[PDB]
């Protein structure tokens, strides 16, 4: 006689012109396992913040915490800790996106807190110790005595890589109220580059309270070139730049939204339910994923039959 | 088929074919590992950067994002299901290869369930059945 | 004895990876070709639809464009002939219709009335009601008030359960030899807050060519008014006040459909502007511009499979 | 077989034509699988497509025709092929089929008839009606008309 | 049948006197359409162009890489695919008709010869004689007896 | 005896089940190879600029060289000649790729120098002939700075890219100078433009001499539309302006080749494809029919059978 295999078989497969086919061995090529956690990313540890959000760990707010490197960025869906005194920020999705990835990043202080004594201010709703504060790595700058002056402040870079800067700009609740802090009823904000060209003017308007504030606060940046200089001048409503950010710029990815917390661990494909340590050609995990990964399918069994019916 | 045959994937009136078994082993393994090393996988970023209003082009990154789920799944389920029976009938082939490649070797010496009843034949003339290497004149005129 | 297979008087002609022109035994196509040519709801919901009207024209009130509380997606024909009547602009006006594609309860509401506003009113012969000029219905233009206009300072605070969308205007002279006929102050502003908005708007003289009749433009902008937020207004004389605003319900998205034909009371899951489409198949060729659960676009006419065997 | 049955399975000439319900309902199970496992694969989930960009967003009106016409192209070409290779792969199968009910019938009768070319068997003993249901329900012995052959 | 015959060009005939286009030619259509059809059925195509995104719309840039290099994806496999699965379905094409065409002779002469895929006849078959089994019209009942009493021998 | 073909073929295929099967005759549709040269782009030659961009094309800049129609438009990765005096072009992007595919293109003198008398402006960084120059195509206006009130109206048939610029000085000092008047506007009108330009002085970095900048904006006038121009002193006005026919849409090309005389159905910026292939791997930034990009080497089917 001839004849063929048979064991103690129990999965079932489908194929195109049968359904459950009991198959001696079979394997499924779908993935559905995680590991649940967050880990690297090609061996780099990503720049998780707890309850911050990007704006508010970038600028110096007190309810925030230096890392050099990070593959990417996780913020929670909604950090409690943006900006303490309300406002916007230009273009922040594409800053967003440009410090998704940086290979080198550090802290620099361009323009001491000392260097603008026009004076400083410090508003009840951004709480440093008990004692009102405001954003550490920026300063307001306020009107001094019986007259506010014009600044002029000129940072050049002398460093060997690209420069991020912020700065920005106080919208006051009323044009009375702007006369008490900046005695200029006009006022203006002009920061010069080789490529930037803007000149900001105060919008004022009467808004609701946020944060016990009807006053916003508008921010910017641009990126200076190594050897490139930056120029500021204002006749008030300035909020200027004390620290800066060096940035080497080596690749992109995106910013992940999960509220899970750091493992110890490395990994090449990334997901907001935890990390995927897998081989396979798909996967039905989720569909925002970071890194090189298998392709996203929406189905539970994808199994092939390794072995004869039996 | 047999249940009891853990040689491989004949019996004697069991020793599985170490060929054709050697065969199947090494090719199905094969498919399996063509339809997961020829995936190409490059490094994405997927994040939902779009404000509320850019909702526009967070709509065009759904419409290929939503467009590419349809096609990998349609692909993968059906490439699943085309490739099964394409092996549940290749092994529909090997066992009527295997009957003809004893029944044209071993021409008029049995009659032919897929078994065959022999001349008596021993233990060294079925393994020379297996082997390829069966002897027709040596048991021809009986 | 013997053995054999079927044969019957069937022509219907399949295509094969190796063979072509095939004569079978029977056969199936699954591509979708055939439409009812009339728009209708989706997964049971109506759609919104503009005869000559366009979404600009018909949000604001624009005197010839005519009330739905619920919508699946919105239907404008290629080139209404009632945009905005005052010519002008609409700022987000691309956003702002992607929003409206799809609401599930929209319900107009009057948060500042024509009076309130009075303390009068303007006109333009570009805006005809009927024969006599009249403006828009749901934005209020103001115009100096016993020849000197001061600051107007109304605020509106939303009280009800649902977002809201609040539409405003600025109005551009064409001259500014026009302005001070108008509005007292030759220089004017425009401050509109919320906890979300913060601007100023600045009048833009600029000699333009004639629209309707008219030179100077009327440029709108608008917010959603989160529920317990207020909005506030400020202006120096330059404003088109607010009148009506629109509680929305935002449970899903769609977009806006170009279409001259209008409702027939059917029911679909996919639309396509020639016409609807009733399919369990998975690929089609009717049009690329399709709204709802729809099989695949596919450019082909025959997508034929074969159900019998090979006939001679 | 080069003529195909027009006036119908077996046909035996005793003469009548009398289908393989066995046969024929397994392979009609089968194909009905297939058309259905085509069709309910399919995952659609509710997309709008318009045109909705304006006239300097040309650039973002442009990626969109990109993965428009991309997907049109994926769509267009994999139905195509598809209806090509599945439509061999059941021609292919009615001939399988044929052969896989040929041998059933040929190992069935061993020396008891003689293969004709034409895909039909002459007894060598006689075979009547009630004879021929042993070749078809599967139920044929072949030790009685063994001498007779 | 191992390995092939080398010398056809163009069966090989066993006969004292000397040492197949009816299915090739079905074959070359056959197998010549299968690739003429994975050109054509894919000759839809479209206007392409490049990128024109500035360093402040890197999110719009990254969306366009992100379908691009999901289409290079989608290509790439199915094409790889399809040559491995249309390459072998070729070869299996092959020894299918082989057997077509064995058991095409082995129908056609029964008992007037015997059973690697050749043949020997019982009686004398010259090289007209192998006319009618290229042909398909070879005349069993002639060589019957001639077959039978070589047979008994 | 029965059996088949067999030659001394070292062409391989690959099976789904097999690794390395030595075939009889193969053939492949991965198109692999291309001519390496710019071509016409389905029979129109593409808008090749040498060192320029498409801004100093556009504008009349003097290192940049003075064809009606073209598919394609290609510019080097990093071209030398953008703009002489440093600035910014208003929806440059959009503007690129509306002008990358064009039937019809005519340069106009719609108002010429000689309706601007104001006087006119140069400096140093738009080198042209030893002599400072300025854009051929535009006009600087130099003051007592008086109020220019200048309309064009469309008569030709067809639509109108109109350019116009605006100039950023240094200091308050620099706008003395040259624009009288401390605080100045620029406002041009259309039936569907409405803008209002006003220069913002701000203390920048030297960039080809100049700390000065100077913004560009366009439009397309309708063809029986007129614009409307009305500047305190401010104002880069134009001399020359652009007819233009649209009939479709491309991209701009990044290579640094030159054209040869040839034509092809699919560009690439390393060389022109000629195939009816379904699958290339050359390039992925292509303009035109093409077949689908590919990261493999290898799509070789299998046309013969097996060999031992
Ligand atoms: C930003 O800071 C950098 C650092 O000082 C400035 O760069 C420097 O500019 C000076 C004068 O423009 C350059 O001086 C020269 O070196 C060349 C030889 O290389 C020599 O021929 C000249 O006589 C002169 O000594 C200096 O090289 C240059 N440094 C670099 C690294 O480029 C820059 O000017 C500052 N930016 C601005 C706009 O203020
Ligand atoms: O003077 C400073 C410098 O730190 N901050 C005052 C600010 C600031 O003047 C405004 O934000 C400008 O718009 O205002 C504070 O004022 C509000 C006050 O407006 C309100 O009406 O009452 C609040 C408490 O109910 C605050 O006083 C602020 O904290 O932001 C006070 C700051 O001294
Ligand atoms: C908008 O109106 C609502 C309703 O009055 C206001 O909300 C309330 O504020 C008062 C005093 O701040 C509280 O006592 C109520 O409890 C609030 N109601 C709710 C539901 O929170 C709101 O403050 C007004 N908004 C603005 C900006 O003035
Ligand atoms: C632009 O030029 C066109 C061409 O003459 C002008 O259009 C004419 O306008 C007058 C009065 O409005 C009509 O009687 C003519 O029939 C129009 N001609 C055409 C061809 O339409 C137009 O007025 C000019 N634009 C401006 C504002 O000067
Ligand atoms: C197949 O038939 C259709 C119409 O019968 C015809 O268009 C086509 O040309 C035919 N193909 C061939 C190859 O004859
Ligand atoms: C097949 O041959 C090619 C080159 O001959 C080689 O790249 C490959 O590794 C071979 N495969 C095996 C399994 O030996």
């Amino acid at each position: 006689c001839i004849g063929y295999h048979a064991n103690n078989s129990t999965e079932q497969v489908d194929t195109i012109m049968e359904k459950n086919v009991t198959v001696t061995h079979a394997q499924d090529i779908l993935e559905k396992k995680h590991n649940g956690k967050l880990c690297d990313l090609d061996g780099v540890k990503p720049l998780i913040l707890r309850d911050c959000s990007v704006a508010g760990w970038l600028l110096g707010n007190p309810m925030c915490d230096n890392v050099p490197e990070w593959s990417y960025i996780v913020e929670k869906a909604n950090p409690v800790n943006d900006l303490c005194y309300p406002g916007d920020f230009n273009d922040y999705e594409e800053l967003k996106h440009l410090l998704s990835r940086i290979n080198h990043f550090e802290k620099i202080q361009i323009i001491p807190k000392s260097s603008w004594s026009a004076s400083l201010g410090v508003s009840s709703a951004c709480p440093y110790q008990g004692k009102s504060s405001f954003f550490r790595n920026v300063v307001w700058l306020i009107k001094k005595n019986s007259t506010a002056p014009t600044i002029k402040r000129s940072y050049n870079n002398t460093n060997q890589e690209d420069l991020l800067v912020l700065w920005g700009i106080h919208h006051p609740n009323d044009a009375a109220e702007q006369t008490k802090l900046y005695q200029n009823p006009t006022t203006y904000i002009s920061v010069g580059t080789s490529t930037l060209n803007q000149r900001l003017v105060p919008r004022i308007a009467t808004r609701s309270k946020v944060n016990g504030q009807s006053g916003r606060m508008e921010f910017f940046w641009t990126i200076l070139k190594p050897n490139d200089a930056i120029n500021f001048e204002s006749n008030g409503n300035f909020i200027a730049p004390e620290y800066a950010y060096k940035i080497v710029k080596k690749g992109d990815s995106t910013i992940m939204k999960s509220e899970l917390e750091y493992g110890n661990c490395n990994t090449k494909c990334q997901t907001p339910m935890g990390a995927i340590n897998s081989s396979m050609p798909f996967h039905n995990i989720h569909p925002l994923t970071i890194g090189e990964c298998p392709k996203y399918v929406k189905s539970n069994r994808l199994v092939l039959a390794t072995g004869l019916r039996n | 088929g047999w249940q009891g045959m853990v040689d491989g994937w004949y019996h004697h009136s069991y020793a599985a074919d170490k060929e054709s078994t050697q065969k199947a082993i090494d090719g199905v393994t094969n498919k399996v590992n063509s339809i997961i090393d020829k995936m190409n996988t490059q490094f994405e970023a997927v994040g939902r950067e779009f404000n509320n209003l850019e909702r526009r082009i967070e709509n065009l990154n759904k419409k290929m994002e939503d467009g590419f789920l349809d096609v990998w799944t349609y692909n993968a389920e059906l490439l699943v299901l085309m490739e099964n029976e394409r092996t549940l009938d290749f092994h529909d082939s090997n066992v009527k290869n295997l009957y003809d490649k004893v029944r044209l070797q071993l021409r008029d010496n049995a009659k032919e369930n897929g078994c065959f009843e022999f001349h008596k034949c021993d233990n060294e003339c079925m393994e020379s059945v297996r082997n390829g290497t069966y002897d027709y004149p040596q048991y021809s005129e009986e």
